[PDB]
């Protein structure tokens, strides 16, 4: 093209990598502070997940119902994160389905919304947003729980999907069941426990469900953080490259500018 | 083997401290590293850990999870679990005291049942400090 | 069953009364930790 | 030496600057709105 098109495209293409640059500074700045509060909140997920690695509490057949909670941010430029974690929640939702299962999905993640919205729209339970802006914390992660048993769905079977954090550049998209109905929670295993009781129990389940929320949101900003940080290098890298090029080619134009305006002066002079 | 953390700070993980009270939701109870594997919903009060060591520990938590199972494993979940110093006594007699006065605002059952909650959060933080 | 229970109170909200009230318990120099746990970020769509 | 300047990616005006404009609009668009709701709440009274 012509000299100012060329110009115009390189200043924004320059603009668009100091962005990107400074947001890869800011999501690295995120993802190391994630990655610091991420081990007590790995601690007391396990802590809470612990009682059910220890008890074979499996649902014992088919049942009418099942929630499945989609653990995502409102945030975009995460890569493929939303992506995964939406496949992996449409195909569980499939497969429920298959068996005749009322499926009905919560998501935590605008994001998710949107995703979902085009298909699932109906199967929404509540709809969660402004995650990922802020660090998470258990304050929300209870608001979430108890909007949840407030929503009237009473599903007997539950699971919940998250991207856990593997390391600076790996995740995994993971689904791990909840056992919230207090019959399902009663078992062969809780025989051996004491004072099981049926409420005690109940309030039991519903706090596991919260720490359970609880460390999916931690382990989801600390995934979303990573991918965004990788995702702005990327970006970074691509304009920079974008940019050689571009300045290669200005400097081509430019200087053919300069050639053709001389040959044009030139010529007028030598036509007098 | 104590595994006991708040969602934002850890205190005990794995620790063989053998002896911990916690203010269940039913009462109190006792873990003697050999207790029956229970479920127990914690209630407004302060667990007193008791260390394998002569030494112990006295923090007040808020509602939570006592789980122990059949192992010496014990997954202590406390919401808001702090030491005693950090609390202040003055401002836990005046919460407690404004409390038992704001306790029949609530004219609802649901709402006079949670300031009663706060009333005894608030007394249990009284005992404590 | 107590008078939360069984009357309208979720045990999740019990354990965001009692939360509280042990955050409002704590000194003004550590309440910023306090105001850092509570979490209300996360709003509602309907 | 070749530099750049604040706000250059509508001056090109390629992908990116009409991708800002049509954000922009978008949500100023529904901004209006509840602000139109919010006026017309208000002068009800």
């Amino acid at each position: 093209a012509t000299l100012k098109d060329i110009t115009r495209r390189l200043k924004s293409i320059k603009n668009i990598q100091k962005i990107t640059k400074s947001m890869k500074m800011v999501a690295a700045a995120k993802y190391a502070r994630a990655e610091r509060d991420l081990k007590p909140a790995r601690v007391y997920g396990i802590g809470s997940l612990a009682l059910y690695e220890k008890a074979d509490i499996k649902v014992p057949e088919d049942k009418k119902k099942h929630l499945i909670i989609g653990v995502s941010s409102d945030r975009g430029l995460c890569g493929a994160i939303h992506s995964s974690v939406a496949k992996q929640i449409k195909s569980e939702v499939a497969n429920l389905t298959a068996a005749g299962k009322e499926v009905k999905i919560v998501g935590v993640g605008d994001k998710i919304r949107g995703i979902l919205h085009r298909t699932h729209s109906d199967q929404f339970l509540v709809t969660f947003k402004e995650v990922g802006r802020k660090p998470p914390t258990f304050g929300d992660a209870s608001v979430i729980a108890l909007e949840l048993l407030n929503s009237g769905y009473e599903f007997d079977e539950g699971s919940i999907i998250f991207n856990r954090f593997r390391s600076v550049i790996s995740y995994k998209t993971e689904e791990k069941p909840i056992f919230s109905l207090d019959t399902v929670a009663s078992a062969e295993s809780m025989s051996i426990y004491d004072d099981i009781d049926a409420d005690v129990l109940r309030n039991y389940q519903e706090y596991s469900l919260a720490n359970i929320i609880y460390y999916s949101l931690k382990e989801s900003t600390t995934s979303e953080q990573s991918a965004r940080m990788t995702a702005m290098d990327n970006a970074s890298k691509n304009a920079s490259e974008m940019i050689d090029k571009l300045t290669l080619t200005f400097n081509r134009t430019r200087q053919a500018v300069i050639t053709k305006e001389l040959i044009e002066i030139i010529s007028g002079a030598a036509a007098l | 083997s104590f595994t006991f953390a708040s969602p934002t700070q850890v205190f005990f993980n794995g620790a063989n401290v053998r002896q911990v009270d916690v203010p269940t939701q039913t009462g109190a109870f006792g873990i003697l590293a050999s207790h029956v594997p229970t479920l127990q919903v914690l209630r407004p009060g302060l667990v007193v850990v008791h260390a394998e060591d002569g030494t112990t520990s006295k923090y007040f938590v808020s509602s939570g999870s006592v789980t122990v199972n059949a192992d010496s494993s014990v997954q202590l979940l406390a919401e808001e679990a702090v030491t005693l110093d950090m609390l202040d006594p003055g401002v836990a007699k005046a919460n407690l005291e404004k409390a038992q006065s704001e306790l029949l605002g609530a004219a609802d059952e649901a709402s006079r049942a949670e300031i009663q909650i706060r009333i005894e959060a608030n007394e249990a933080l009284v005992k404590a400090l | 069953v107590a008078y939360w229970r069984q009357a309208g109170l979720s045990y999740i909200r019990y354990s965001q009364i009692c939360a509280k009230a042990v955050r409002d318990a704590l000194k003004a120099e550590f309440k910023a930790n306090a105001e850092k746990t509570s979490g209300s970020n996360v709003k509602i769509v309907k | 030496g070749v530099r750049s300047g604040a706000g250059a990616v509508r001056d090109a005006g390629g992908a990116f600057g009409k991708k800002e404009q049509a954000d922009e609009e978008r949500y100023f668009r529904a901004r209006a709105r509840e602000q139109l709701a919010a006026l017309k709440k208000h002068h009800e009274n």
